[PDB]
RNA sequence: UUUCUCUUCAGAUCGCAUAAAUCUUUCGCCUUUUACUAAAGAUUUCCGUGGAGAGGAA
RNA sequence: CUCCGAACGGUAAGAGCCUAGCAUGUAGA
């Protein structure tokens, strides 16, 4: 079934391997990834580009 | 349909302002009916006036117990609601009250090796 | 495969398990599946059917009891009308509703007890509620969960009906319920279990 | 008519007294009338067959004694 | 890792910080299909992307919990804890409207009973239309005054219980 | 009643006698050695 | 805070109504304010300063300035605005200006039960730093 | 004059009423126990209370 | 003729893979 690359592990279900990866040993080492919260202007441009994209 | 929309936005609008302002005024006219109750049971008529319906919520319509029918309570926490759930009149024998409960030999409350209580109101 | 039961009772809990030595209501399942895809196999053209699509059901589809997967689905052929909702004993059928192209059915086997006898109740009940619930695999709206009533030899079903099935899986279910394999096995081992050669 | 134990192994032991033909959204309504939490979120089970807010009760056959394990959404 | 925005929050002091919703739901929440997908980590910009693309306005369907991704992505912005500079940008957006409706609901579950007036009360205005998931898995055409309405003047417009804002005849009596 | 009892030390036993069979030649024990 | 009093105010009560509201509303915004940013009890320092604040003003409008009658300065304390206590520990000649316990020796409580500016100007503040657990009276 | 501290003695319905537990006996039960039922005797625990030093605010 | 009860005696044991709310606050150079 499910197999990682990096994990070097093999899951045999869909969301039992859905919750392994999300916080993982080897996707630790792969980089912290924690949640930055970006500035007040980042959703500004969060909305304007999506708004011109998306829509238009 | 955006003239149909700005239409109902008003009825709700209406409903919504009219559901503050009748808020408001509920509480003076809570003790308004208080005080026309008041001069109401004062010098309205020496039992000649009720103006009342005894209203209740959710009336308990029992029946009679057979011989020795459990005590079935209700349970005393949603009765506001007034739901159509509670009105079916529980006076019925549930699991062994279907029995007579007197063609038995002399007692039979339960064998269930268990019989701490000791009651049957008799006297 | 042993359905429940109830309290400890480690003495009808290893005659059950004794009752279904191997994986057998997999087998009982395959079984049946395989017996429902040969009936409707007899009769394709005249029924409509376009193929035979059985569904690659999960390996514990047949013991497992809180989901209702497809057991076999069928592909009608065009315009294929649909019966109401009715039971395989009622005989005034209402022959208005909608039009599929697929048609799903799920064998359930349940394993009943004195307050079970009635066949038709669980089956109307486990298929209205896979109908119900936004939880299960169920690809087409309209189908059955033909029962069947291991420990009483009861069988029933009820859901969407075909044109001119009712009569045709009702013959179905009395020629597979009874003379089936597996059926024969469990007979064989409960008969075994309990000391009756007759 | 029917008595009903909603039962639980955590100090709910519940008697309900339910409906011969009945609906289980009433059901639910007398298990929180009983109980002491709201309607929507009652749910009942017996080994992970969860019955339904739609489906009746003489529909599974339920009679007098059959305890369902309590559970809440 | 699912426990705190990056290494601190202000404690809402209602119930707690991620904690304001019903543990049984929450729970609910973390066992599901879509946390699978976007719980790699969204702290301010990909929450943008991940609201518009979910018309839905809903919380709890089917039989089982069922969590909409609505009731999901709102507890995924509690659990980032964004500044409320951004939550007032997205209260003042007209081109998207679940993204406004997501800035309302956790302005009315993170914020001041003031502020949640002075921030809630031109959401009555709207009278356009809002889908929404009822429990039985059928959905409905709600109108967006009907919501502000059900959110509060009654209590759990959605699964969620409500942190018991206050009546408007107090604040009338001592503030705006 | 003291029945029950004996039959569930006989299960013990039994089920602590199949747990030492399974894990003396286990994969991790002998399949593991066996690539050894 | 004016919640109730079962009865009238007395008749020189127009005049505390504006500095003691000022003083409540600092109250209010005081308890309600957030815990980040205080260390371990940072937050319970202000609180006495607002405290502190609102018997001074009540002393001082007791009978310092003697603008208070006699039933203001029993009733204010009657109701929930000031420490008839405190008042009274600041009747003494010692007992100057301090809060309730921050830098005091051992009193009947394990840390101190005296004052918070208790300790001396000449001798405290051991090198240079002063500061107070409960307080902050430097 | 009014209160808070405390070591101290209570056979006053210490409290114009009223809680539990432990032990020993007697019933009802009883599938094992813990939860039990209703009568007697005793020992403690809790809500307390009364009368006498010394020490602290008005 | 309204006196209404709860827990234990209960869910076989298993080898391969995987994910996590919690906890120390120091001695010393």
């Amino acid at each position: 079934g499910y197999y990682c690359n990096v994990c070097d592990c093999v899951v045999k279900d869909s969301i039992n391997f859905l919750d392994h990866i999300n916080g993982k040993k080897h996707q630790r080492n792969l980089g912290m990834s924690m949640r930055v919260e970006r500035s007040t202007l980042d959703q500004v441009k969060k909305r304007f580009e999506v708004n011109k994209k998306k829509m238009e | 349909n955006d003239e149909e929309e700005y239409e109902a936005w008003k009825v709700r609008e209406l409903k919504r302002i009219k559901r503050d302002r009748e808020d408001r005024e509920a509480l003076e006219k809570e003790k308004a009916e208080i005080e026309r109750m008041r001069n109401l049971t004062e010098e309205e008529r020496r039992a000649e006036l009720r103006a009342n319906g005894k209203v209740i919520t959710n009336k308990a319509v029992k029946g009679k117990y057979k011989f020795l029918q459990k005590y079935y309570h209700r349970g005393a926490f949603f009765m506001d609601e007034d739901e159509e759930v509670y009105k079916r009149d529980f006076s019925a024998p549930t699991l062994e009250d279907h029995f007579n409960k007197t063609i038995l030999p002399k007692v039979m409350q339960v064998k269930n090796f268990g019989r701490s209580g000791r009651t049957k109101y008799t006297h | 495969t042993g359905i429940f039961m109830h309290g400890k009772i480690p003495t009808l809990k290893i005659s059950l398990i004794q009752i279904f030595r191997a994986h057998l209501w997999q087998k009982i399942h395959e079984s049946i599946v395989m017996d429902l895809c040969q009936v409707f196999d007899q009769e394709l053209d005249a029924l409509e059917i376009e193929t035979v699509q059985k569904e690659t059901i999960h390996p514990r589809k047949s013991y497992k009891m809180n989901s209702s997967c497809a057991d076999i689905l069928l592909f009608a052929s065009y315009k294929w009308n649909v019966s109401r909702p009715s039971l395989l004993a009622d005989s005034k059928d209402v022959m208005d509703s909608t039009t599929t192209q697929k048609y799903w059915i799920d064998i359930q086997l349940r394993w009943g007890d004195y307050d079970s006898h009635d066949i038709e109740r669980y089956a109307r009940a486990k298929f209205l509620d896979y109908t119900t619930d936004n939880m299960s695999i169920y690809p087409s709206p309209t189908g059955v969960l033909i029962a069947i009533d291991l420990a009483y030899n009861l069988h029933s079903a009820y859901g969407n009906w075909f044109p001119g099935s009712k009569p045709l899986i009702q013959q179905a279910m009395a020629k597979i319920m009874k003379a089936n394999p597996a059926l024969y096995v469990l007979r064989e081992r409960i008969r075994k279990g309990l000391q009756l050669y007759s | 008519m029917i008595e009903v134990v909603c039962n639980d192994r955590l100090g709910k032991k519940v008697r309900v007294k339910c409906n011969t033909d009945d609906t289980i959204g009433d059901l639910k309504k007398l298990i929180a009338a009983q109980t002491g939490t709201r309607w929507n979120k009652i749910v009942l089970k017996k080994w992970y067959t969860i019955f339904k807010d739609h489906v009746s009760l003489g529909d599974y056959e339920i009679h007098d004694g059959m305890n369902l394990e309590l559970y809440y959404q | 890792m699912a426990n705190r925005t990056v290494k601190d929050a202000h404690s809402i002091h209602g119930t707690n910080p991620q904690y304001l919703v019903e543990k049984i739901i929450r729970t609910r929440i973390y066992e599901s299909k879509y946390w699978k997908e976007e719980c790699f980590g969204l702290t301010a910009e990909l929450v943008v992307d991940k609201a518009m693309e979910l018309r839905f306005v809903g919380g709890v369907y089917g039989g089982n919990i069922k969590p909409t991704p609505f009731l999901c992505l709102t507890l995924k912005m509690l659990q980032i804890q964004p500044e409320k500079d951004i939550i007032v940008e997205f209260i003042k957006n007209e081109d998207f409207k679940y993204v406004r409706m997501l800035g309302a609901l956790y302005m009315r579950l993170t914020g001041t009973a003031i502020d949640c007036y002075k921030y809630l009360e031109p959401l009555y205005n709207d009278y356009r239309k809002i889908k929404s998931q009822n429990r039985n898995g059928e959905f409905e055409l709600m109108h967006v005054d009907e919501f502000i309405d059900e959110l509060l003047h009654s209590e759990r417009v959605c699964d969620i219980i409500l942190p018991r804002l206050q009546k408007r005849y107090v604040l009338e009596e001592a503030e705006q | 009643e003291a029945r029950k009892r004996e039959l569930k030390k006989n299960k013990k036993q039994r089920m602590m006698v199949r747990a030492a069979v399974l894990k003396m030649k286990d994969p991790k024990q002998i399949i593991r050695d066996m690539e050894k | 805070k004016v919640k109730r009093s079962r009865k009238a105010p007395p008749d020189g009560w127009e005049l505390i109504e504006p500095t003691l509201d000022e003083l409540d509303q600092k109250m209010r915004e005081a308890e309600t304010e957030p815990h980040e940013g205080k260390r371990k009890v940072e937050s319970l320092w202000p609180i006495f300063r607002i405290h502190h604040q609102k018997t001074r003003y009540i002393f001082d409008l007791f009978y310092k300035r003697k603008a208070i009658s006699r039933e203001l300065y029993e009733y204010c304390i009657k109701e929930g605005y000031a420490d008839k206590n405190l008042i009274a520990k600041w009747k003494k000649q010692g007992y100057e200006n301090l809060c309730c316990l921050r830098c005091i020796q051992t009193r009947d409580t394990n840390f101190g039960t005296n004052c918070i500016c208790r300790v001396p100007k000449s001798k405290l503040e051991v090198g240079r730093i002063i500061e107070c657990t409960h307080c902050g009276c430097r």
